[PDB]
């Protein structure tokens, strides 16, 4: 990849959403059948404008309505709201305290905010392959739980462009929860307690839930690749110093000395283990897996998924630092996903500039346009069952 | 309204009043009464946390300033004729603002609202009342009220401590009921 | 210029002895005299002003079923103007483009709809109430007193000390 | 009156006495005063509680297991009784709040008196869906109800009932990560189950008693009710 240019953007916006935007296959998704009365005409959308303006509320009646919007003004950020009773874009004509949300989504996020005092290999805005291990991991156990405790079927990433990655799960009956509801999930999905910097921010009992097992269970397939050797977590005593924080007192001498003796993170943490299960048949508490729960268990903002109208980023928007493409995630390609290799909009300009409207296939988005029709593929037949039987 | 059956007879004890007096601006002010407010279409109380609306700003201009001109009446040293100003001043709000509930419901009115006056009429039976069976719990006896004062016998004999006993049963009910006075 | 100013005390309206004409009466102040004497005040062209209602979709006016066509204040304002104004016999009016709020009990009404705020002079004769039109569903202020309109739209607040320029 | 319990959500029809009428407010303000006393008085799950109760109940003939005597009298008692307290009590918050506690003391009681094997065919008359668990389910499940579980000592999975529940009716229950979740159903055992019940409830009760505080005014014209009703408890 060459080096992006922000300067490019009133023009390379124009440019994709004049021709490579799936705007109709956008539609389908929004649409969803057109089962509901007028589910796709209260849809809220949200944009901003040129010069950081930001204007919230638009409703819109079809494609049309939607490729002149979108190619009439080019907003930087593309962002969706919920749907309500009446058309959120003369809202103020209807009477006030009428306005009230009755369905929505219900999303996920994890993002490179929330693991600082993890990361040693990226500051708090960067990100890079060798540190993706935790955000793979999140997305395996968030895809487990949300797929068999609750039986959501219809989960769907997005990738936000630089440093995280959104959800959307798309069952009808998730889209007619209630605050209540979203909420009791959320808590019941939390697990990391992040307060003021504490050193231990995940504790367990004696009895472990089936939840917490399988989780750690996909995690251990990580654990050493990335906390080990990819980030080689026991190479410094400052660097196994945030563990010895979690680590009772009485361990850290023996710690310290069986760290000196040895010389990789791989022998530190072995011989953690070792006089980790010596603590537990003395005593258990499970510190192998708290510690590790504490470094990997995805730390999930409880405001995006509790509020019935909340603001996030759409699907196939570009991002105003990095300009990659917020295209959804292949869940059968999760484990070798990549954030750098995910189309830029110069990028995808160049390709257009070097050549019914399916142009997308010449370009680098097709792959990931070919996960979205295959994931609204499951839509549609998912509807058309549970709609016949 | 609600009117309590009157314990009649003979009470040789303290009896004290308890003035009802724009309750229902203070219900209006309260839980947000007014025609931007109400989602009508018998009417449900409106959302708390939703903005404080129409009638509310002008019942509560009027109460806010004639809490500033109570105000004046505590500094001393003024020329008697504008303490007279002040309180005629003073009255005149309390009317209007009496009058208040009079403008909405009515027939006789322009903005006649049965459901947003038959709500204010519920809310206003509903705490008068509740203020009744609580006093009882107090340990003292209410013989009749209705919308507009409250007997309250005091079986006691020194009219002090029949005083403080309504003050600390109004300071009570003002911390109850936030607005009402 | 000469400019003099008085206490106004009453105001009287009447709807066919002089309509349009609000005689406001006050209380002046008089230098000659150098006190206060009784005054005489009236205003003309205390125009009526209606708030017509455009609907959103044009119904057939005979029986409410749907014509298949879009309506815009535009498309109000020339129904108006040639139907209602040659059937009711108006010849001069200041339609506007007028945002205003509505939260009362008429039925089936928005809230924050756009009003066509029709202007003009009293003199023509006042429309019926429950006028309705092929493009609008209902017109406010039909009857709508002319004292009520000087006090409302001249923020004349109870009785207030009244300045008047130009006294002719 | 399809079941003995009864879910009170149905107001009456009929044609009654006034003799009838007094006989029924008065034997209830009477059961629900002894049950707030009996409960003042003694622990909920005593055996003497239980046993004095059933006497009090037996001796005013307001429930019992379906016979030929209980189809018609009994429960019809209880039906008019309890809609002409809703009169009485739906006055004030305090009276509304002494009506819950002694009718919750009052269906708990009567729910430990039903069989385990009628609470079948009562929560299938009470038209709010619940689904019990096979024998093979709860003995595949349980190793997993018991990881997930509250404090609950131990692995034993007695003989009590598991039901299967659709998640957004234990919302505080499952908030907690106390229970296991599978395909957003929820296993429960009987203790929380009359939980839930009691609580949703006494949230239909205080919708329906303020119901029915708006409309007292209309329903108090009547000369001949007014000086009963307004003080069948004060
Ligand atoms: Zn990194």
């Amino acid at each position: 990849m060459e080096t992006f240019d922000p300067t490019e953007l009133p023009e390379l916006l124009k440019l994709y959403y004049r021709r490579l935007f799936p705007y109709s296959q956008y539609y389908r998704w929004l649409n969803y059948g057109g089962v509901i009365k007028n589910y796709f005409q209260h849809r809220e959308f949200s944009f901003t404008l040129k010069d950081d303006i930001y204007i919230r509320y638009q409703s819109f009646n079809n494609q049309s309505d939607l490729e002149k919007e979108m190619q009439k003004m080019n907003p930087y950020k593309i962002d969706i709201g919920a749907v309500y009773s009446h058309r959120p874009n003369q809202h103020n004509t209807v009477k006030l305290g009428a306005f009230q949300a009755q369905e929505k989504e219900l999303v996920f996020d994890i993002d490179m905010t929330d693991y600082d005092d993890v990361r040693r290999c990226c500051s708090s805005a960067d990100i890079c392959p060798k540190c993706w291990t935790l955000m793979t991991m999140a997305i395996r156990i968030i895809d487990r739980a949300l797929k068999e405790d609750f039986g959501f079927k219809h989960r769907l990433w997005v990738y936000s462009g630089r440093r995280g990655v959104h959800c959307w799960v798309c069952d009808e009956s998730v889209r007619k929860l209630s605050s209540a509801v979203r909420s009791g999930i959320v808590e019941y999905l939390s697990l990391v307690k992040g307060g003021q910097d504490v050193k231990k921010k995940v504790h367990l009992s004696e009895k472990i839930h089936p939840f917490i097992r399988k989780s750690i269970n996909i995690i251990k397939k990580y654990f050493e690749e990335y906390a080990l050797v990819n980030q080689d977590i026991l190479e410094n005593k400052e660097s196994w110093d945030k563990i010895l924080a979690l680590v009772p007192e009485t361990i850290h001498d023996e710690l310290q000395q069986s760290f000196q003796k040895s010389h990789n993170s791989l022998q530190r943490w072995e011989h953690l283990k070792k006089v980790a299960s010596r603590y537990q048949n003395n005593i258990g508490p499970w510190l192998e897996w708290e510690i590790m729960l504490q470094y990997c268990f995805p730390r999930l903002d409880i405001n995006v998924s509790k509020g019935i109208n909340h603001l996030l980023k759409s699907p196939f928007s570009v991002h105003p630092k990095t300009g990659r493409i917020s295209v959804p995630i292949d869940l059968q390609k999760v484990d070798q996903f990549d954030p750098f290799t995910v189309p830029t909009i110069s990028f995808i300009c160049r390709e257009l500039d070097a050549i019914r409207t399916r142009d997308y296939k010449k370009t680098s988005l097709a792959p990931y346009v070919k996960v979205f029709e295959h994931f609204l593929e499951n839509l549609d037949k998912s509807r058309k069952g549970e709609l016949l039987k | 309204g609600l009117v309590l059956d009157p314990k009649v007879g003979f009470y040789d004890k303290f009896i004290l009043l308890l003035d009802f007096n724009s309750l229902y601006p203070s219900i209006i002010q309260e839980f947000n009464i007014c025609f931007t407010t109400v989602q009508r279409v018998i009417p449900e109380l409106p959302d708390p946390s939703l903005e404080m609306g129409i009638l509310p700003r002008e019942i509560r201009k009027l109460v806010e300033r004639r809490k500033q001109v109570k105000q004046l009446m505590k500094q001393q040293d003024l020329n008697p004729d504008l303490i007279l100003q002040y309180d005629i001043r003073q009255k005149a709000l309390k009317l209007t603002a009496n009058s208040m509930y009079g403008c909405l419901g009515f027939s006789y009115s322009r903005f006649y609202a049965k459901p947003l006056a038959a709500l204010v009429t519920y809310k206003g039976r509903e705490i008068l009342m509740h203020t009744k069976e609580m006093v009882q719990k107090m340990n003292l006896e209410v013989i009749y009220g209705d919308t507009d004062s409250i007997m309250i016998n005091t079986n006691s004999t020194n009219l002090e401590e029949v005083f403080k006993l309504g003050n600390k049963v109004k300071s009570e009910v003002n911390k109850l009921y936030k607005l009402l006075e | 210029e000469q400019v003099f100013h008085f206490y106004w005390l009453d105001a009287y309206e009447d709807q066919y002895n002089q309509p349009g004409v609000v005689f406001l009466f006050g209380k002046v102040w008089i230098e000659s005299a150098e006190t206060h004497v009784s005054c005489c005040v009236m205003v003309k062209n205390i125009e009526r002003t209606l708030y017509f209602l455009p609907r959103e979709m044009k119904i057939d006016l005979n029986t409410g079923k749907e014509t298949g066509t879009p309506i815009s204040m535009k498309d109000v304002y020339e129904e108006f103007d040639e139907k209602i104004a040659t059937k009711y016999k108006i010849m001069k009016f200041k339609s506007k483009p007028v945002e205003k709020n509505y939260a009362f009990e008429i039925p089936d009404v928005p809230e924050k709809s756009e009003y066509l705020e029709v202007k003009y002079s009293a003199e023509m004769p006042q429309l019926p109430q429950d006028l309705k039109g092929e493009t609008f569903s209902h017109v406010f202020g039909t009857n709508t007193s002319s004292l009520e309109l000087f006090l409302m739209n001249r923020k004349i607040k109870g009785p207030c000390w009244l300045e008047v320029k130009s006294p002719q | 009156y399809p079941h003995c319990l009864q879910f009170y959500l149905q107001p009456p029809s009929e044609n009654i006495s006034l003799i009838e009428f007094e006989n029924l407010a008065i034997d209830r303000v009477k059961l629900l005063k002894s049950v707030e006393n009996l409960g003042v008085s003694y622990v909920k799950g005593t055996e003497q509680y239980q046993s004095k109760l059933e006497s009090e109940l037996r001796k005013l003939k307001f429930s019992y297991r379906e016979n030929l005597e209980d189809e018609y009298e009994p429960r019809r008692r209880d039906h008019i009784s309890h809609f002409i307290l809703r009169l009485a009590y739906c006055q004030s918050e305090e009276l509304r709040r002494w009506f819950i506690q002694q009718e919750m003391d009052l269906l708990r009681f009567r729910f430990s008196i039903l069989p385990k094997d009628k609470i079948q065919d009562f929560l299938k008359d009470s038209q709010l869906q619940f689904e019990a668990i096979s024998d093979e389910e709860k003995t595949l499940r349980e190793q997993e109800i018991v990881a997930s579980s509250p404090s609950l000592s131990g692995l034993k999975l007695g003989f009590e009932s598991i039901y299967k529940i659709p998640f957004a009716d234990a919302l505080d229950l499952f908030r907690g990560r106390k229970v296991y979740l599978e395909d957003g159903f929820a296993y429960v055992p009987l203790k929380d189950i009359v939980a839930i019940i009691l609580n949703e409830f006494r949230a239909k009760l205080s919708k329906a008693l303020a119901l029915t505080a708006r409309s007292l005014p209309a329903v108090q014209s009547d000369e001949r009710l007014q000086p009963l009703l307004n003080h069948l408890s004060h």
